[PDB]
């Protein structure tokens, strides 16, 4: 799996 | 007693919480509405939970040291802890009147039956209420509350963590800050008793996490239920 949404939220 | 660095940490965590917990609950009007479907509350409470996940991520990013972790370790810590921090942070709206979560209006007030109308059984809800009652009876200052949330997130014993020693070093600083704060407010043995009960709470959260995970897996396996979830919930709680 990957977590583009969580990652995107981590990069805010 | 409390060093300048310990005061710094507490100030930062208090501010992080003030920036990510909205006690007006104003955004609840943007969720799919509560309906009182057998799982008639799942649209509303899936939106609420998914919103809360976003706030937990915002809080976590401001924990001193969390930035020093790799992106992989940041993701695994958040994935593992999100449900626990949600259970912890929801205690601020919990009320001992009717054993419910009161978010400013009758529409946005949630009891055991509301949670069951999102799919969970008393296997989870009974210990969750017992948890909320016991946490409430600790009567924590906000300083202890935000430290506990941060300690909850930065735990080196989460599965998948790659730099456990770094995670442990971060958590140790937070744990030292909390132990010193308790000592400043309470002589022994009350200080030791209070810290011991806070540690027991973190253990309780792990059991609640496991039971939520079991029930979430069974529920989200039905596509008619997953269809009602949000993309963020599916990503964070899936896998
Ligand atoms: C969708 C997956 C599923 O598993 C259902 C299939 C979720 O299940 C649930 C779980 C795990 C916990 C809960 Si609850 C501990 C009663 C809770 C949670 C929150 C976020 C909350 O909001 C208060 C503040 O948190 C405001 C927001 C903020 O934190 O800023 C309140 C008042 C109560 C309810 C459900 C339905």
């Amino acid at each position: 799996k990957n977590h583009p949404m969580l990652m995107n939220l981590l990069k805010d | 007693k409390l060093s300048e660095e310990q005061q710094h940490i507490i100030a930062i965590l208090l501010d992080a919480h003030h920036k990510t917990y909205d006690p007006t609950y104003a955004d609840f009007r943007d969720f799919r509405p509560p309906v009182r479907s057998p799982l008639s509350m799942l649209p509303h409470l899936a939106d609420l939970v998914s919103y809360s996940i976003q706030k937990v991520i915002g809080f976590a990013k401001m924990i001193p040291g969390f930035r020093d972790l790799t992106s992989d370790d940041q993701i695994v810590l958040l994935k593992s802890s999100a449900i626990e921090v949600i259970m912890l942070r929801s205690n601020q709206s919990f009320t001992m009147d009717d054993m419910s979560w009161d978010c400013g209006s009758q529409d946005y007030k949630y009891d055991v039956t509301d949670v069951s109308k999102a799919g969970h059984t008393l296997e989870l809800i009974e210990p969750l209420i017992k948890f909320q009652v016991g946490l409430k009876k600790l009567n924590l200052h906000e300083e202890e509350h935000v430290l506990l949330m941060a300690i909850c997130i930065v735990s080196p014993d989460r599965p998948g963590v790659q730099d456990a020693k770094l995670v442990e070093a971060i958590q140790d600083r937070l744990s030292n800050t909390l132990q010193t704060y308790i000592r400043c407010r309470h002589p022994p043995p009350g200080s030791h008793q209070l810290y011991a009960k806070m540690i027991q709470k973190l253990a309780d959260l792990r059991s609640l996490n496991e039971e939520h995970s079991k029930q979430y897996r069974s529920l989200s396996f039905q596509p008619e239920n997953s269809m009602k979830l949000t993309p963020l919930v599916l990503e964070v709680f899936g896998n």
